[PDB]
């Protein structure tokens, strides 16, 4: 074990690569599993294809000396970044470890995220971010705010260029929540995840309103009240199935075509290629001018079956979402007569 | 520019919304999609056209009207003035008035008015002061305020500095202590985008303690709507100058023309308080354990939590931590502000900024 | 002069501002004068047009804590950056102070230079660099190396765009 020989050095590296798997001891990983939740990395391993993850800055450590912070310096800083592939397509991803400083962002922690953001924009690949953690790390100072800006800045720079998906499986309080809003799609876990600027405590001691974290910013309130959540996953795994499904419709970037499936080669005319499912639409509209009907009946009959609805629990008077018509991905936008007669409203 | 000078109903109201500025005349001008009649014979609600969509409401409630004129003449005056700050199109630079040629340095061209800013900030850390006192003294006199009767916790408008047109975006300590909220955010976001569209430099007067707490802010989508101000600024490519006169905490600091947010020149007054959060709730986290032994062992908290709150305040809550990091280009006297913005505008005159190639972004709506 | 009053905070600024002119005591300044040389700052004033210089990151200080380096944290970190004019035209400039750590490049010192470069490129104006100092600060470690590279890169990006 001579730390001076090449062999000793390689051995030293494997020790750190090892500790990084549990930066704050294995006992911490136990509590996480004891709550049915997954680890920051286990989530990446779950979402990305098997054995496709390539971690970056896995051994980085914070460099602060304020308020006895130089006492505890975990590997990773409390964040797991890197890249892999979701269904064969390269993607850049990062997951926050709430067990490490409550998932609060520090300088190195920020640098690690900024690195992934620049990688995704540079390679023109999607950027997936799993959020879970308290506000900025106060001990480090304003450096955290500075890095925050750096992160937001890249989000608005990548907006509409690179698909950006945000997965909320934790709490996530503070300016931390502004990053997800800037992205394209925000996926939440109904219950196991919240989102809010100010915590119930402060809200309590400033307004008097007494509310719980769930009430204040759970998946259901951001899905039917704020209109910020695009999907409320029933469980962590479901949250992932949604994210892969979403990416299946989108291209790697704005300069690329949305992926298409094999398109059938019919013979026409349409009047001879009409199927039973098609004809069912000739009698779907009620003989009465006001009698409502589920617009989903029309949607499901038009495309190859299997509609990925967006914000299904928000403004149900309008239905939007992804699907495929003849192997071609299309965006559906329909009014739902079964709600407000299909009228349009602010939401 | 959209002038509403009568009752505008139906599709007659979408065109205005799509334009950049909406000027209405208070009393003689309305604006609504559905009329009171239909509303009543449907919801049962009883309202007049004036309450439904008059200038009073579209200015203070919906945040749609950028100006509520008293008379039609007033409306014209506003539009005539408004156009004097904007160029004919986004391909041309904003018109400039005869710029003044000083002698320099700044420390020698300080008017008695400039000096008034050196003592404007109260000695009491939380005592309010109207930010208008700072705007009036900075620009060449004459402020064309936008949405003045909406989200008063934030002030936006056009004015001139050294003859150069600028878009002013400042917080208002006399309303919510300067805090940011849904409405204020949206009010600024759109304004910022507008300035950028027509090459108008964005000057920001910072002084926000944070975001206004409240369940409603959340439920109504503060996170989503708040982002707009972030998006707008981060997107802008026009010269950006930010001056922190006092408070700047947490995320608010960021969304307020922060250095790392793309701001070109960041200035700060000696009274600036840039930090993650107020020293008040800071001690609770920082000196966590030390306060834990204030309930068990040596116990006196509340006389300890006030000593620590003062030590942290007197050592971290200031403009030098940020200045040392570079997030602030320089910490200067309030009086020096006006002259500093002048040279800055000149330096950034022909600034070069290229936004990523894309049909368009995807700002939250 | 109460640190808790606006007037005191204002006076505090003018106190550091004054110190930034001699980050290492007056004697050091008299030492370079006795050698028949100008100060890093005086050089900037000489070149640029009278009363035109606008200093950047004047009160900056290094954030290192290696090898008792935390004892000496001079203002400006050994380099004077900012802009001004030369014959009426705008220019960007930085001068290195050899009396501060030997003119050695540190993290902050580097950041200040990087900032000027990015300004020169952004504004599209000439970048004047007055060099005078040793290599990198061995005490700060590879950090200085990263910044050196950062400086070099910005140099080639500006090459042919901005007179340097």
């Amino acid at each position: 074990i001579d730390i001076h020989t090449t062999a000793g050095k390689l051995a030293e590296l494997h020790k750190r690569r090892e500790e990084s798997l549990h930066p704050v001891g294995e006992d911490a990983v136990e509590k996480v599993h004891a709550k049915g939740k997954l680890t920051a990395r286990e989530r990446i391993y779950a979402l990305l294809d098997e054995d496709s993850f390539v971690e970056l800055d896995a051994l980085a450590k914070h460099r602060s000396t304020n308020f006895n912070l130089g006492e505890k310096r975990p590997l990773g800083d409390g964040v797991v970044t890197g890249y892999g592939t979701i269904d064969g397509r390269d993607v850049c991803i990062f997951s926050q470890d709430a067990t490490v400083f409550g998932g609060s962002l520090g300088e190195v922690y920020g640098e690690k995220i900024v690195k992934v953001q620049e990688l995704a924009i540079k390679t023109g690949r999607p950027l997936i971010g799993i959020n879970d953690g308290a506000g900025a790390r106060i001990q480090e100072g304003v450096v955290s705010l500075g890095l925050y800006s750096r992160i937001f800045r890249n989000n608005i720079l990548a907006s509409g260029v690179i698909p950006q998906i945000s997965l909320i499986m934790g709490a996530a309080a503070g300016g931390h929540v502004y990053s997800p809003a800037l992205t394209d799609f925000v996926i939440m876990v109904d219950q196991t995840s919240q989102m809010f600027i100010t915590g119930p405590d402060v809200i309590k001691t400033v307004t008097g309103e007494e509310v719980t974290m769930e009430e204040l910013g759970g998946a259901h309130t951001h899905m039917a009240k704020s209109g910020t959540a695009h999907y409320a996953a029933s469980g962590e795994q479901d949250a992932f199935d949604y994210v892969r499904e979403l990416l299946s419709y989108l291209p790697p970037n704005n300069s690329t075509d949305a992926p298409r499936y094999q398109a059938a080669a019919p013979t026409g005319p349409i009047e001879e290629n009409l199927t039973d499912e098609d004809l069912e639409l000739d009698t779907l509209i009620p003989d009465s001018p006001n009698q409502p009907y589920d617009m989903h009946e029309v949607i499901t009959r038009l495309l190859d079956d299997e509609f990925l609805e967006i914000q299904a629990g928000y403004a149900q008077n309008i239905v939007v979402g992804f699907g495929r018509i003849d192997g071609r991905p299309v965006g559906i936008v329909a009014n739902q007569p079964t709600h407000f007669a299909g009228c349009l409203d602010i939401n | 520019i959209s002038l509403i000078m009568g009752a505008a109903a139906g599709g007659h109201v979408y065109s205005p919304a799509l334009t950049d500025f909406v000027i209405m005349v208070d009393q003689t001008s309305q604006m609504f999609i559905t009329g009171p009649d239909v509303i009543k014979t449907v919801t049962g609600e009883e309202v007049t056209m004036e309450e439904l969509g008059g200038a009073h409401t579209h200015m203070a409630k919906s945040g749609t009207a950028h100006y509520a004129a008293s008379g039609e003449q007033d409306a014209f005056d506003y539009v005539r003035e408004l156009l004097s700050y904007l160029p004919p199109n986004n391909s041309t630079d904003a018109p400039r008035y005869q710029a003044a040629a000083p002698t320099g340095p700044i420390e020698e061209n300080l008017t008695d008015e400039d000096l008034e800013l050196d003592t404007l900030i109260p000695d009491s850390p939380n005592q309010p002061y109207d930010m208008h006192e700072v705007i009036t003294r900075l620009l060449d006199d004459e402020f064309l305020e936008i949405q003045a009767g909406y989200a008063q916790n934030i002030v936006v408008g056009f004015g001139r500095i050294d003859g150069r047109p600028v878009g002013i975006v400042a917080n208002q300590p006399t309303h919510f202590a300067g805090c940011l909220d849904i409405n204020a955010s949206e009010k600024a976001a759109r304004f910022v985008r507008t300035c950028d569209c027509f090459n108008i430099p964005i000057v920001m007067l910072v002084d926000v303690p944070g975001f206004l707490p409240g369940t409603d802010q959340e439920y109504n989508g503060i996170i989503r709507r708040g982002a707009k101000l972030l998006y707008a600024y981060g997107e802008a490519t026009v010269p950006k100058i930010t001056v922190i006169t006092r408070k700047a905490y947490g995320g608010a600091y960021c969304v307020m023309g922060s250095k790392d947010m793309g701001c070109d020149v960041n200035l700060a007054w000696p009274t600036a308080q840039i930090a993650v959060m107020g020293a008040s709730g800071a001690v609770g986290f920082v000196y966590r354990q030390q306060l834990a032994e204030a309930a068990a062992n040596g116990e006196d908290i509340d006389k300890l939590r006030l000593r620590l709150q003062q030590e942290y305040e007197d050592t971290l809550v200031n403009p030098y931590v940020a200045a040392e990091r570079g997030y602030v280009d320089a910490v200067i006297p309030p009086s020096h502000t006006r002259g500093y913005i002048g040279t800055a505008l000149r330096l950034l005159e022909r600034k070069i900024a290229q936004l990523p190639p894309k049909k368009h972004g995807n700002v939250p709506l």
